[PDB]
């Protein structure tokens, strides 16, 4: 097999939510608080989904008939607003905004600079995304695990409105028959059907999978489960990828 | 489906939810591009090869905008293979050979954009479409890090073909020709194989049970044509006869036709 | 003045010396689209109401430029609303809102772009103009964190009314056309109130006189308007009615005419 | 009210005069000398003006006859030239120039990595500059006092080629007239007709600002002023913006 | 040579090696863009005097781009001269004061383009030349910190004569014209001698002899024309006088033409 | 003479020959190690070269008839490729490529942040590459050697896969006849006709210098010998510029 080097072993890897971030201040000024803490014990790529705004792009969108390829950028310009936000509450941090050619190319010395930068989840597919569903598949669980197994990071930690996985939707129609999963593998995962709070596509990703042996979902609105996480606590599910230590 | 449906399952449910999906799938069908066609001129099979091979298909391009609105990606070839050579050796990871790629498919772009320059045909859409009937670009896809590995191995899975192939799928372009170095699909390499015999017609799932799923085309293209919606066929034509784009363009039967379905 | 005291102030005295500032407003006025009209397509207004809103007013885009020159700019609408609301209640100041209401702009500029790609019509000028007739731009102004905050509350005063003036106004261009979803201003806004009366024709001093500084455009264009030396009146039309957009660039009084005096 | 967060509330931002600038070596030499000392003792933004060779750029273009909006971005051009110069001079120190995309959203990582930076105090308002005069309004002191307030800084420092405002300009032909003003309200000064070291603009962004109180314009050609305006003490002119304070 | 020697020693000789250089040197010769003609529009010489000498030169552009295709080059002039005093007097390297001289020379870009973009020509090549027939451009050399120094000062000796003379160079132009404010080159300089005599047409090395090394044009450019392989003669011709630009384009010997040989 | 201040008087700047960089793994990896060894002792900007890639698209081009302003910048990529990879090898560290234009305007605030960047040893020449010869002349060597001086840095390392200046080409058909040369001047060089490991173009810019007084050209493939050459040992061929010192 001969795997591929890390190139930022010491990287960790967290993913926000959008619909955390559309919580607003009620959930980002607590989030932020506990992003402020741990600046000194990790060295931080922080990546915002997109949430609801995307919703509405997509409703109007798909109402002018656009394709799934017009629709990922104008999805993957919400997550760069969250991701402007977040980075302007913790300025005074040193923390900024970063670019995804300057996240692709330039990452080691941003935080060479400072302890952590912001940057958008999505991936750059642009109009090369996929086609097949008229919604893009490779959205902000994606893009985050592929660039956190791309770079060999230590881990991804995705934060989530909800304490992670259930056999249901646990907002949804089927509530009442919703039970939670502290631990799962992507291929089961990937067997069901059904929704999940992750992208279909991050378990296809997983299965192809370098580096990353798990990824913890959390629920990033209760203070101090981010931080657990990020030192390995199980705090959420965990979702094995399948990829196999040594 | 009905939009209020759709717009109610938009906001409240996950995007991974099956019926949100069902009724997105519901919603109409726009071609940005619809009377455009595509081409992928081959890196190795044709841009590598030098006048020869380029000047000729220069000569078809300059013809053809005349009554085609053309799409014109390149492909990298050799030097990009020198490249995923030295990066394979350190180690490295499919997302930055993506970028290593992209910088010779960019090269071989310049190169043909500066023999169709003096005809107003830039290196990029759809104000040079409307004019000078043609654009050049570069083939590769953007992903770059992002860039999905194969299941073994470090070489980009997504390269030109599929770069050309997406975009001829996102704009809805009418047709997608790849122009190769051979007339088209054989049952075997015809470069290793002595009694290789030509297909002219033949669908994405005989391909597969033929053995065939990484023959003339990046087999990753052949799962993108069949969840295409837009382009459901591409044709595979060899550049180095002459007047082969130009035929083909004219719907002769030239090489050989995959079909989605 | 003349020209050697113009420049004999411009070396020796402040940028802020009246004399000075005298002799630069005598100085010729140079039109630099003088035959272009610039036209906002609104955001809420219009583009998020979708497809029974967008398509006709594109129908009407394509069959104007064949007479007309146009500057399309688009508004941005209910998500920057919901940035506005979320960066607000974090307490982030009204540069900040800024660059999140233009990233809105500019998404409805892409979308109305992929619609006219077909027509030649890109998404951005001279030469776009020259050859096509039209081109598209998000409406909102450049000023990012160097935005002005209003007296009151952080959301940015200048949005894509402004930036589409400005850039009419700049340009000096023949017409300013504002495209929203009402038939024109009315004595009160005439979603809350039953019996509005509508209003044919106003100057910004009359407006403000009955208390409608801030009805059917941001109140700080109305100011724009007034110190204005090119564009010194605007239209405001509703663009849900077939044809609006067509009868007000034919010279027909739809709407509503705004005069600076 | 509840007033805005202060997004880099340890900045002090430094203005530079573009005719400070227009003085070349005698003026300048002593000036980087002066910001070298400093950089150790504050974290800064250094904002340059543009001076005399946007005055040319004005003379041709208004004899061309362009619009207000065409003579902004050729000033701001002055502008950032005068701050790569300074740079220049600095470089040995860790500073350069940084463009105004990067000032806007990554400032903060910046001057993480360096004690110091250099940019154009010009905004960008480029076409869409404000109709009514034509010379462009908005300048290097209004952009140095927008970025400054929106980023909550702990203060703004006019350096000019004269100690102050006077009540006349004192190299003009009123000169015997002028008097010194050692304090004054931005209220004050707009309410006087009459020519100023600082854009009249500057004083209306003074009125809707929402963190910076006082405002000191002090002599570059001064060797110390600039230092001891940083620390607060009175060797200039001081504008008070009428922001209340706590 | 032959292309298999040529590719033999490119793949096993140092780029120096003169075996290699001479094999190179008999490929073929393609010009980009073999009817277009370059134009330097002076900065001192013109665009500084402003509407006198810049509005003549408009009203010729506009007429020419009909029957002429022009790529039109701007200099720098006095504010570039104000910034190498200023730099020059704190010890900077030539390296930083080239990327100071190219703000300026892009400052008289805008300006001009300004006033042609009603006519369709923007500032930047192929798609604008195809269909407007002319673009605007700055003519500083790109090399920023990589300016190869003069041997004495810190003056960039690569200006705009040089950047616009390269770009018609490298593009196989047919034509190169420099419009300066004299009517050509003169045996000294015109505004300092008074007994000066005028010299309609001279070889590079005729000048070196005479001592006009550097006279009317930046003396390395006389350099790079006798290394040129496309354009070796240049016409430097008096931008003041009504029609001049109109009479160069139509074949007219006004002012001097300097060649390679 | 007055010669022009050293803007960055401690950067040693490292050229890597690309045809080291074609030799893969093999000559990379110990490279990539003692640079790791040479982060904490020097400040350095590392300038790759192209090496046989850009051979080939020289083939190409040449066959397409196209002129040398052409196959400047199509050279240039393939130096730019060997910089991301050796930036890739060594991201763990802290080291990523750099852009022209911020090696141009921004070194200073980036060898803040990190102790090494990487950037491409071309010179953005572009199509405004001089005529003369079909083969661009300004290159690798030449690139790194005008970037170096106008930086005024502390000194030029040019990293070959040969042990320095032989008087016939060491892997050529004259190679009995070729003789080592540990020192020489670049006016005995450009007075030489034949084959160097250097740009022809570097003998003309060291005409030109106004710092940089000698030039080292060491085996990389021998390791510790781009180590002993940045203290000042004699272990490949020392090029005296002409700059004479104090
Ligand atoms: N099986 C499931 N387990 C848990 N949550 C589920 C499941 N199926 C659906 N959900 C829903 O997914 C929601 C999270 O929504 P989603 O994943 O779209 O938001 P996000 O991850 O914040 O957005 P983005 O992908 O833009 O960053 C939960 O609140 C829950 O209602
Ligand atoms: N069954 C087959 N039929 C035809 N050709 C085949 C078959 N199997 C393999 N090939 C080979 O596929 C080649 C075309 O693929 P290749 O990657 O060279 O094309 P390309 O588009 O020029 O690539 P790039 O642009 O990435 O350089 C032919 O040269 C042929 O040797
Ligand atoms: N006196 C009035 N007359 C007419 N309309 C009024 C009046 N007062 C308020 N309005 C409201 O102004 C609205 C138009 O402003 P709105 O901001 O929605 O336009 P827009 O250009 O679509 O905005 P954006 O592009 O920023 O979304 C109308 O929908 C109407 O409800
Ligand atoms: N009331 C005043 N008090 C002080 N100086 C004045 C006054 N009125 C005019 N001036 C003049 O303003 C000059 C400063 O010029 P100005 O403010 O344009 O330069 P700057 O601030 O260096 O330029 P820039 O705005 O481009 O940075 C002083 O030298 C003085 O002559
Ligand atoms: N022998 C000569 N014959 C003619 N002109 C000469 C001679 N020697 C010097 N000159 C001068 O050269 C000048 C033209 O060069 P100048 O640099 O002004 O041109 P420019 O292209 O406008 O420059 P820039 O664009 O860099 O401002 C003329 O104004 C003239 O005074
Ligand atoms: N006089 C000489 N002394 C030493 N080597 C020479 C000489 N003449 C030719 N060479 C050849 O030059 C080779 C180095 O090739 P070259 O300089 O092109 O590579 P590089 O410097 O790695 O490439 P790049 O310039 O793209 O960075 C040596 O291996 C040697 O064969
Ligand atoms: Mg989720
Ligand atoms: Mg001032
Ligand atoms: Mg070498």
């Amino acid at each position: 097999g001969k795997r591929p080097i890390r190139l930022l072993p010491w990287l960790q890897v967290v993913k926000i939510g959008g619909r955390v971030m559309d919580r607003g201040a009620d959930a980002i000024l607590p989030l932020v608080e506990e992003l402020r803490k741990l600046l000194p014990e990790h060295r931080l790529l922080i990546l915002t989904g997109a949430g609801v705004r995307a919703r509405h792009v997509f409703s109007v969108g798909l109402d002018l008939g656009l394709p799934v390829g017009s629709l990922a950028p104008l999805a993957a310009s919400e997550a760069g607003q969250n991701g402007h936000i977040l980075a302007a509450m913790l300025a005074s941090e040193g923390v900024s905004y970063v670019e995804h050619p300057t996240v692709a190319d330039q990452l080691a010395i941003h935080l060479s600079a400072t302890r952590a930068v912001v940057g958008s989840a999505f991936p750059p597919y642009h109009h090369h995304e996929f086609p097949g569903s008229r919604i893009p598949p490779h959205r902000a669980d994606t893009g985050a695990f592929l660039l956190a197994d791309a770079f060999g990071a230590a881990g991804l930690t995705i934060v989530e409105n909800v304490d992670g996985i259930y056999t249901a939707d646990p907002n949804g129609p089927d509530r009442g028959q919703a039970r939670f999963l502290p631990e799962t593998s992507a291929t089961d995962l990937a067997k069901s059907e059904g929704p999940l709070p992750v992208d279909r596509a991050l378990l296809d990703v997983m299965a192809t999978a370098r580096h990353i042996e798990r990824v913890q979902v959390v629920n990033g609105l209760v203070p101090g489960r981010l931080t657990a996480a990020l030192r390995g606590e199980h705090v959420g599910t965990l979702i094995r990828t399948g990829v196999r230590p040594a | 489906n009905s939009t209020a449906e759709l717009e109610e399952l938009l906001m409240q449910r996950s995007l991974t939810d099956p019926q949100l999906q069902a009724a997105a799938a519901a919603a109409a069908d726009f071609r940005i591009l619809p009377d455009a066609t595509v081409i992928k001129i081959g890196g190795q099979s044709v841009i590598d090869r030098g006048r020869a091979a380029v000047y000729p298909l220069v000569d078809e391009i300059v013809a053809a905008r005349k009554n085609h609105k053309l799409l014109i990606g390149t492909g990298a070839g050799t030097r990009a293979r020198h490249l995923y050579s030295i990066a394979a050796g350190l180690g490295l990871p499919a997302g930055v050979l993506a970028q290593l790629g992209s910088s010779v498919a960019d090269q071989n772009a310049a190169m043909l954009g500066q023999l169709l320059a003096k005809h107003g045909i830039p290196v990029v859409v759809p104000l040079s479409l409307a004019e000078v009937n043609a654009v050049v670009f570069s083939g590769m896809p953007p992903y770059k890090l992002w860039m999905r590995p194969a299941a073994e191995g470090v070489i980009p899975p997504y390269r030109t073909d599929a770069g050309c192939f997406l975009l001829a799928e996102q704009f809805g372009c009418k047709q997608m020709i790849f122009v190769k170095d051979e007339d088209g699909l054989y049952t075997a390499n015809p470069k290793t194989s002595k009694d290789a015999t030509f297909i002219p017609r033949i669908s994405v799932d005989e391909m597969k049970a033929k053995g065939l799923h990484d023959s003339i085309l990046e087999f990753p293209v052949l799962d993108l044509l069949q969840s295409a919606q837009h382009v459901r066929e591409v044709q595979v034509v060899n550049g180095l006869v002459p007047g082969n784009l130009t035929r083909a363009l004219a719907g002769e039967h030239v090489g050989t036709i995959i079909t989605a379905s």
